[PDB]
């Protein structure tokens, strides 16, 4: 599995690095929309460069060879990156909703200054739920196995109580899901209305595209991050119901989503020209 | 009407020299003034004002 | 009538005389000259602040300041050395297609779709005079002197103006298509003009009569530059070609074209020594030619839209380009 | 010394003014009014407004529109049209009752529209079409000496197309044939970037400004939808 994990790490790093350098190098890609894209790319790069290799080493050697402080820092970084990699998608969806639904007032509403505030607020909210309740010992569990793991300085699993498990899941995944669903439903309705108007107007002379695009965009995210955020509550509500191996497998399936964002949000022809200009 | 004919007649009678002489003069001027072209000959960066 | 048949004769006589005078081509004479070699230039400055695409610019006589015009209705006078603005003049009309900088550095003129040539007083910034009389959009204007200016408009005429009284002095007629550009001789005694009928003419500023006519091209002419020697000029048309005409020989000399380009040409300029010919194209880049060899020597890429302006400093230290991407670049 | 500081202060003031003006420039919408002679272009402008250049600015629902009328230059060749490649839409006004009059006016209008549509610099610009004089046409059709078939042979094998009168079948047939004449040219030339729009107007009409508002909104919405690969 080491070859597979190394390939996963390389795929995660390469695409995000290429996207960031293509956005930064050129001037025609400096759009208010691209700030969210580069924020997401930075989050994915930090994830794939910080949390994936240490997790791979831990799952291979089956023994944490560092101290407790580094383990807590690793867990905090994991939670921070996971939380910050989804609110950016929610912000992108909201921006597209504003752009399509109200075409006349879009230009005034998002101005570059307004965007650097939204990104900072998103990052602050992401960091306020990862570092604060983990550097402090609020999330620590109570069963004897938890204390045995906490005392030991050579191994550390993830044990959490009910309150933190529910709250972090709600903040990270469940809240930014209904907003995206509503936004994309409204966008699909608008696209269908425009298509019907065109067909009624000039159909005697001359919906798969919207369905395909929305299906890809929603399905990849839902399939990647849905089961883990259900078993997260399941294993806490019911004891001895979810095995550790299944939990780790689902969590690692969640990690792979960070390597697909360039393949979905960077299919524009301008990005293709930018990628052809350098390293080709 | 006759304005075009008059203009053509006016421009018909002019002195015309051989093209070889004109080409030689152009080449001679280009060769003579070839030492004062910063774009053609890159000047040292010490005296470059834009760099 | 009979005269029209009669007229063609004179054309046959002129063609026969020009063919007889052609002893040898320029390429044959200029064959042992060592090539200049590959020439590479890099961007040194970038100027930002225009909200829309740029049509025109003109260097200062001191090779330090320059003026620019855009479609947002605003003239900006930059300081190329310290890359900071100096002036920002609003305009009554937002459609302008030309601008000029006076040799004395005291006035700046502009015009556009509105048939008015406005003149601004920099060292007093308020409108000084407004010249009217053209029935078509202006295309170019060059300060012949601090008191008189010459303009070319879209009604197939070029006129000489008097700034003090605001009245036309001399009117030049004879063209058929819309006049698009002009350039003055170093002594300001003659000027040329290129219209949309594929013909460039030589004008006399004092007498006010056309002296010669050149019809080598086959499409509309978009730009004209004048050789530093004062006895030649180069033109650029929509057929992706450039041609080097001559005055004393009264015929063209050489053509600059390649089979890999099918776009148009928007601006043409020379160098201080005249060895290099610079032309802007519609391929979002610029090209450098060799005047005496018709061999490409380099390409200036870096613009995200078509290049519409081009100019070289009086002392020939740098070349400036403008594009529809609302950006001005300085190449050394 | 202090000259650099003075230039920096001047540059800061100029940059502040430019930043202030950028929002105003971005807020407004620009339109171009293009049409042939005797169409009725001068009337439309006034009715709507009352509610060698001529710029009319009207505001609807706190949105700024700025329309131009370039009537100073009158020539078949149009070398100045490259300047209007960044406008929101082009308004085309044509007299629909001009078919019977030589210097044919309707054929010249069709040729002008075909030339405009296929222009290289106007490959992503939509056209709003105003078919003017909708009552002179009805008067001519109803018991008229001239017939459309004599000047337009294709009218002999034409059918009424979803048509909603208001009317006699003859006037509806004539109107829809004239509209389809323009609609055919538009469908063939381009794929997606631009779409022509037709309308029926007359002298007693006050909803033209609302029509322009709705058409501009549709144009911007369709552009945004196509940009994100949804249409
Ligand atoms: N019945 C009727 N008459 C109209 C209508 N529109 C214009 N007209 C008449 O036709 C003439 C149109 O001319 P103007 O609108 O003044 O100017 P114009 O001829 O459109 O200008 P160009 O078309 O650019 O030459 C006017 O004198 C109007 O009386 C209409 O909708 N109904
Ligand atoms: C061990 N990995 C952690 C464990 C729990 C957790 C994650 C991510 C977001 C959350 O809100 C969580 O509660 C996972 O990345």
């Amino acid at each position: 599995m080491g070859i597979v994990m190394s390939l996963i790490v390389l795929a995660i790093v390469f695409g995000n690095v290429l996207v960031i350098t293509a956005i930064a190098k050129f001037e025609r890609l400096q759009t208010v929309t691209n700030y969210f894209i580069t924020s997401l790319a930075c989050a994915d790069l930090v994830m794939g460069l910080a949390v994936v290799p240490f997790g791979a080493a831990h799952i291979l050697t089956k023994t944490w060879t560092f101290g407790n402080f580094w383990c807590e820092f690793w867990t905090s970084i994991d939670v921070l990156c996971v939380t910050a990699s989804i609110e950016t998608l929610c912000v992108i969806a909201v921006d597209r909703y504003f752009a399509i639904t109200s075409p006349f007032k879009y230009q005034s509403l998002l101005t570059k200054n307004k965007a650097r505030v939204i990104i900072l607020m998103v990052w602050i909210v992401s960091g306020l739920t990862s570092f604060l309740p983990i550097q402090m010992h609020w999330y620590r569990a109570t069963h004897q196995e938890a204390i045995n793991c906490y005392a030991e300085e050579t191994c550390c699993d993830f044990f959490t109580n009910q309150a933190y498990a529910i709250a972090s899941s709600i903040v990270s995944f469940y809240v930014p899901l209904v907003i995206m669903v509503f936004v994309y439903s409204r966008v699909f309705q608008e696209a269908k209305r425009q298509l019907q108007k065109i067909d009624k107007s000039e159909g005697r002379f001359h919906e798969h595209k919207a369905l395909k695009t929305l299906g890809i965009i929603m399905g990849t995210f839902t399939l990647c991050w849905l089961p883990f955020f259900i078993v997260n509550i399941v294993h806490v509500i019911q004891d001895n119901l979810i095995r550790k191996e299944v939990y780790i497998l689902l969590n690692w399936i969640g990690y792979v989503n960070s390597g697909f964002n360039p393949l979905i949000y960077c299919r524009s022809p301008d990005f293709r020209i930018a990628f052809q200009e350098l390293l080709c | 009407a006759r304005k075009l004919v008059e203009q053509l007649k006016m421009e018909a009678n002019i002195d015309r020299i051989k093209v070889s002489k004109a080409a030689a003069d152009l080449m001679a001027y280009c060769e003579a003034h070839a030492k004062e072209d910063p774009l053609l000959t890159p000047v040292p960066a010490s005296e470059n004002p834009f760099r | 009538d009979q005269l029209r048949q009669e007229a063609e004769q004179l054309k046959n006589q002129i063609r026969d005389a020009r063919k007889a005078c052609a002893d040898a081509t320029l390429s044959q004479i200029t064959n042992n000259i060592d090539p200049v070699g590959r020439i590479q230039m890099r961007t040194r400055r970038t100027l930002r602040g225009h909200l829309a695409k740029i049509y025109a610019m003109h260097w200062g006589t001191d090779s330090r300041l320059l003026v620019s015009a855009s479609q947002d209705g605003k003239l900006i006078i930059w300081d190329s050395y310290t890359t900071n603005k100096v002036h920002a003049i609003p305009l009554r009309s937002s459609w302008v297609m030309t601008c000029a900088y006076a040799p004395s550095g005291n006035y700046v003129a502009c015009g556009g779709l509105d048939n008015i040539c406005s003149i601004y007083n920099l060292k007093t910034v308020r409108v000084s005079r407004e010249l009217a009389g053209h029935t078509g959009y202006l295309s170019c204007c060059r300060f012949l002197d601090d008191n008189q200016i010459v303009t070319s408009s879209g009604d197939t005429t070029c006129a000489l103006w008097d700034i003090e009284t605001g009245q036309q002095t001399t009117t030049f007629t004879g063209h058929t298509g819309d006049v698009m550009s002009l350039s003055l001789a170093p002594d300001t005694r003659l000027f040329v003009s290129g219209a949309c009928d594929a013909s460039a003419k030589l004008w006399d500023v004092r007498e006010g009569m056309c002296r010669q006519t050149f019809t080598g091209h086959e499409s509309d002419i978009n730009a004209i530059c004048f050789f530093p020697n004062g006895n030649a000029f180069a033109t650029g048309s929509d057929d992706a070609t450039c041609r080097l005409f001559d005055l004393r020989a009264d015929q063209e000399l050489m053509t600059y074209s390649h089979d890999n380009i099918i776009c148009g040409i928007t601006s043409v300029s020379f160098s201080k020594s005249g060895r290099l010919l610079l032309a802007g194209y519609d391929d979002f880049n610029c090209n450098v030619w060799d005047a005496l060899k018709a061999d490409r020597a380099g390409v200036l890429a870096g613009h995200d839209n078509r290049v519409s302006c081009l100019g070289v400093t009086d002392d020939g230290m740098a070349v400036a380009t403008g594009s529809w991407d609302s950006f001005l670049k300085i190449w050394n | 010394r202090n000259e650099e500081k003075a230039q920096r202060e001047a540059n800061k003031k100029i940059e502040k003014q430019l930043q202030k003006d950028k929002q105003v420039y971005r807020a407004t919408h620009r339109l171009l009014l293009l049409g042939a002679g005797e169409s009725g272009k001068s009337t439309i402008v006034k009715q709507m407004r009352i509610l060698g250049i001529f710029e009319t600015k009207f505001q609807v629902d706190k949105v700024n529109f700025h329309m131009f009328d370039v009537g100073g230059q009158r020539d078949e060749r149009r070398k100045w049209i490259q300047c209007f490649n960044d406008v929101t839409a082009i308004i085309f006004v044509v007299a629909s009752s001009s078919y019977n009059m030589v210097i044919n006016r309707l054929q010249e209008a069709l040729n002008l529209f075909k030339s405009i549509w296929n222009n290289r610099w106007l490959r992503t610009i939509s056209v709003i079409l105003f078919l003017n004089k909708q009552d002179l046409l009805a008067e001519k059709v109803l018991a008229g000496k001239s017939k459309i078939e004599d000047y337009f042979p294709e009218f002999a094998r034409y059918t009424t197309p979803d048509a909603t009168p208001e009317e006699d079948p003859r006037v509806t047939r004539a109107k829809y044939f004239i509209r389809d004449e323009f609609l055919r040219i538009s469908t063939a030339s381009g794929d997606g970037r631009h779409y022509c729009y037709p309308h029926f107007t007359c002298a007693v009409d006050t909803e033209n400004i609302r029509r322009v508002f709705n058409d501009c909104r549709d144009i911007i919405q369709r552009m945004h939808l196509r940009q994100y690969e949804l249409l």
